[PDB]
RNA sequence: UAACUUCGGGAUAAGGAUUGGCUCUAAGGGCUGGCAGCCGACUUAGAACUGGUGCGGACCAGGGGAAUCCGACUGUUUAAU
RNA sequence: GAAACUGCGAAUGGCUCAUUAAAUCAGUUAUGGUUCCUUUGGUCGCUCGUACUUGGAUAACUGUGGUAAUUCUAGAGCUAA
RNA sequence: UCGCACGCCCGGCGGCGACGACCCAUUCGAACGUCUGCCCUAUCAACUUUCGAUGGUAGUCGCCGUGCCUACCAUGGUGACCACGGGUGACGGGGAAUCAGGGUUCGAUUCCGGAGAGGGAGCCUGAGAAACGGCUACCACAUCCAAGGAAGGCAGCAGGCG
């Protein structure tokens, strides 16, 4: 499950790959925009709150 | 007496409601040379299809009939007959159309097998398109 | 069918264009306007087969649309712009006015005419009609709406109207003994003084009229348009005079004419 | 829709006894003495000698 | 959808129709406003033409005449209380062209004490309403409002609906299409012919 | 609502739908002095709402169709096979 | 001056004859019982109550992507009528 | 809101257009109506009606007239002068062939009018569509697929199978 992260403040974005169940516990049942604090997105996150905009399914 | 419905019955156009310390009506002659009836003037009936008394405006053709049935409500029935020729024999045969026409009730007395004159209007039902303008009495059938 | 038509067939083109058939499968729609599309004569038609100033479809465009072309005192780039009855064709480049004028027969003659005479022209009214604050308004044969006339014009007069301006100069009443031109029906180009008028109620009214030779003929009331008090005309008659001459003599001058010139 | 006309006509008609020996030695001589190639030169003459005494006709009644 | 259409059903002998084309879109009907009485709400349509109607699905106030005055006021409905075509129409609370409704008095009550100053319906005299009766009036005015009394005299049946506090009202604007509730006070002949029918009905 | 028929039947043929509660509406009459007042008694039709589609809720209460044999039918008969 | 927003057109044309028997259609008339883009002509300080020009989005574009696949589209950054 | 010019006064005035707008006429129409007109069949003689049939009143809906639909009423309406039912190897017409005078047969076919886009039904936008080289279902047929899904409508021009 790829991570599209997106920073607007300096405009810029990249794309994380992840594929650890145990660091996404924080995003499953969660509706869009809503907001979440991404502190068990690893060591560098910590103090950020991330708003979940939707993503594509399996699918597209 | 007039007022037989549920909904009170009267002219649109006469406004019967003036402050007081006989009716006026409103009527039209319907051109064409024809005499407005006396009975639809003097008369106190009420009718929106009637052509002297109602908002129905006189058109089209101007066809004549005989009487045949009236049996429905302001409306009867009247037949015309035609010939029409074939032209393989030289011949004639005759043809009838019967066809449904409002008539308004100034003209009271009237019987089957007289001759009325109907003048084409807008489409006042389903089957009828045509009133009464005036009716001529057949022969004899004065007593 | 589902909506409005667009094409016309050259077969299906009213007669007096004098289309022919092998030229092509279409016939130049007129576009909408002051006249109708069967007595209207698109523009395209007056100047690539009347006055042949061109040869095909793209010619006339590039002549109209260097704004060569102006009718009725206003410059029109529609190639299928529809002139009717009485209109004044101005081209100012070549120095040449025209009108458009019925022959004596079915036919819209080419008609010359003088610079001063082509500053106006005639229309019959149409319709008399009161406006919003007691505006009195009539309606022309071509679609003018003109506000506060002379209240003595009625629904058949004709009006004389400057095309700089767009007012009127002088009228005509309709009444018996007045010329008259016939802009319609089997009768149309023909000229005459009316001698009655029968009255229908309901029906369509019927005008008796006799031209120069004594020839009476009638015509419904829709197709009269009178052109001049008693018999002179106030504007200029194209040749034949709306006299229809009958086909036993119109070949006897046809050869005459011949003979006469070799 | 096509720009073209399809008005034609014929131009001849033949008779309706084929085997006349009055007829056949008639129009014999004419296409001799006139040195005509078929049957069918004779027969779109006669035709058209045909059209005009039957506008005539019409008109002689008239 | 909904057709108004002729070639749907039998001819004038009773023979059956046979269609030859399908429904067109100019043929069509759309589903009844049925406006009731309530706060105001209006859907707009866009019809044949590109035009607009007003679906009045709930509607409260709506102005009515008083012929005899001539007096048009900005009126709210109360109730339906007779209608000629369906009792089920009354039953609910619907509005429909030509159905007999109430109104409230106090509109038309305002315009008579200014108008001719004297006292309809009421059967104490508030501070407001004594000094417009009882105003300091110079002569010259004064005959002015004396002759005005002479036709102030209003039908006895309008009377006793006045001291009611509601009049009985005809709708004359078509609200399911026009969006309004317009009409006229009743009053003379029709309005005795609506009363009986009124007072039958209950029994 | 069929075959058939002695035209009487077959026939409740066969086959479908509905059915509660509640709140209403309309129609159906007497007596006294085309109107008014005072009295009524039960029925039928229609509508809205409403219940976990449930309603002839227990009781009562025809399975049907296609043919053959015999006796026309109703009736009677070996009390104890 | 590509691209994209905007406006218009795509209801014409072309094909076929299955349906359709007072229906279609034809000639004749009515809309004084109606809609009408567009064209032409009129109207367009008639009203008695920040204008030296108001607001925030969104394509095109940059950039990060998903799906085996479509004239499929998502999240981010700008900017116009 | 936009473009060309570019001037005149003592910052203010200026010409010619483009575009857009409410309304009225006009044009192109469209839609409902009027009257008369059609092939064969009686082994089709009675048909239609509380599941609108024919009228009345009040309304709803519709761009408007109207059983178009609703409520309450009346019992009407058509037929031997051929109704109603059925068949058509029936799209209608202007027209075509044959013809002395009369007629008989044909009109799928280039012009006008109708209808339809595999069969039905329902809509969006639009002035105008119940549109199919627009959308949504169901039925039949049929295409790609990673098996999760996506896509379709030649009675248009060619062309192919039958
Ligand atoms: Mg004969
Ligand atoms: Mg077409
Ligand atoms: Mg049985
Ligand atoms: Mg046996
Ligand atoms: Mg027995
Ligand atoms: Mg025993
Ligand atoms: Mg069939
Ligand atoms: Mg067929
Ligand atoms: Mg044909
Ligand atoms: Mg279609
Ligand atoms: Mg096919
Ligand atoms: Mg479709
Ligand atoms: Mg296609
Ligand atoms: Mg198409």
């Amino acid at each position: 499950m790829k991570l599209n992260i997106s920073f607007p403040a300096t405009g810029c974005q990249k794309l994380i790959e992840v594929d650890d169940e145990r660091k996404l516990r924080t995003f499953y049942e969660k509706r869009m925009a809503t907001e979440v604090a991404a502190d068990a997105l690893g060591e560098e996150w910590k103090g950020y709150v991330v708003r979940i905009s939707g993503g594509n399914d399996k699918q597209g | 007496d007039i007022q037989t419905e549920r909904a009170y019955q009267k002219q649109p156009t006469i406004f019967q409601n003036k402050k007081r310390v006989k009716l006026p009506r409103y009527y039209k002659n319907i051109g064409l040379g024809f005499k407005t009836p006396k009975e639809a003037i003097e008369g106190t009936y009420i009718d929106k299809k009637c052509p002297f008394t109602g908002n129905v405006s006189i058109r089209g053709r101007i066809l004549s009939g005989v009487v045949t049935k009236m049996k429905m409500q302001r409306t009867i029935v009247i037949r015309r007959d035609y010939l029409h020729y074939i032209r393989k024999y030289n011949r004639f045969e005759k043809r009838h159309k019967n066809m449904s026409v409002h008539l308004s009730p100034c003209f009271r007395d009237v019987q089957i097998g007289d001759i009325v004159t109907v003048g084409e209007c807008r489409p006042l039902s389903k089957t009828v398109r045509f009133n009464v303008l005036k009716v001529t009495k057949a022969a004899g059938t004065k007593k | 069918a589902r909506g409005p038509k667009k094409h016309l067939k050259r077969v299906a083109a009213p007669k007096h264009w004098m289309l022919d058939k092998l030229t092509g499968v279409f016939a130049p729609r007129p576009s909408t306007g002051p006249h109708k599309l069967r007595e209207c004569l698109p523009l395209i038609i007056f100047l690539r087969n009347r006055l042949k100033y061109a040869l095909t479809g793209d010619e006339v465009k590039k002549i109209c649309m260097q704004r060569f072309i102006k009718i009725d005192g206003k410059v029109r780039t529609d190639i299928t712009y529809p002139a009717g009855f009485m209109d004044v064709i101005s081209i100012d480049k070549t120095g040449e006015n025209f009108r458009l004028i019925y022959d004596t027969k079915g036919r819209f003659a080419v008609h010359r005419i003088t610079p001063e005479e082509a500053k106006y022209k005639l229309c019959k009214v149409r319709k008399i009609f009161v406006g919003t604050k007691g505006i009195p308004h009539l309606v022309t044969h071509d679609a003018r709406t003109i506000r506060y006339p002379d209240p003595l014009i009625k629904v058949n007069d004709t009006i004389q109207i400057d095309l700089e301006t767009g007012k009127i100069t002088d009228f005509i009443k309709f009444d018996t003994g007045n010329l008259c031109m016939v802009t319609g029906g089997a009768n149309l180009g023909r000229i005459g003084v009316i001698t009655n008028r029968e009255r229908h109620p309901g029906s369509f009214d019927v005008v008796h009229v006799k031209d120069a030779n004594g020839n009476s003929f009638a015509t419904r009331l829709s197709n009269i348009f009178v052109i001049g008090k008693g018999n002179k005309p106030w504007i200029s008659l194209p040749r034949g005079k709306g006299i229809r001459l009958t086909i036993a003599e119109e070949r006897d001058k046809r050869l005459a004419a011949k003979q006469s010139s070799g | 829709p096509v720009a073209r006309s399809w008005v034609c006509r014929k131009t001849y008609v033949t008779p309706r006894r084929p085997f006349e020996k009055s007829r056949l030695d008639q129009e014999l001589k004419l296409i001799g003495e006139y040195g005509l190639r078929n049957k069918r030169e004779v027969w779109r003459v006669k035709f058209t000698l045909a059209k005009i005494r039957k506008a005539a006709r019409e008109l002689l009644t008239l | 959808g909904i057709s108004r259409d002729n070639w749907h059903k039998r001819r004038k002998t009773g023979g059956k129709r046979k269609p030859y084309h399908k429904k067109r879109k100019y043929e069509l009907g759309r589903p009844a406003a049925n406006t009731k009485i309530g706060p105001r709400r209006i859907h707009t349509v866009r019809v044949r033409g590109g035009n607009k109607k007003y679906r009045a699905l709930r509607l409260d106030v709506g102005n009515f005449s008083w012929g005899s005055e001539c007096c048009t006021r900005k009126t709210r409905i109360i109730d339906v209380v007779y209608n000629a075509s369906n009792n089920e129409l009354v039953r609910t609370k619907t509005l429909v062209k030509n159905c007999i409704v109430l109104i409230d008095s106090t509109p038309y009550r305002q315009w008579y004490e200014s108008h001719y100053a004297l006292p309809l319906g009421r059967k104490k005299l508030t501070p407001e309403e004594e000094e417009i009766l009882n105003k300091k009036r110079s002569k010259k005015i004064q005959k002015k409002y004396d002759e005005r009394k002479k036709n102030a005299k209003i039908s006895s049946l309008l009377e006793e609906q006045f001291q009611q506090g509601k009049l009985l009202a005809c709708i004359a604007s078509r609200p399911g299409q026009c969006g309004r509730a317009d009409g006229y006070v009743l009053e003379g002949k029709e309005l005795e012919f609506y009363l009986r029918k009124i007072k039958a009905r209950k029994g």
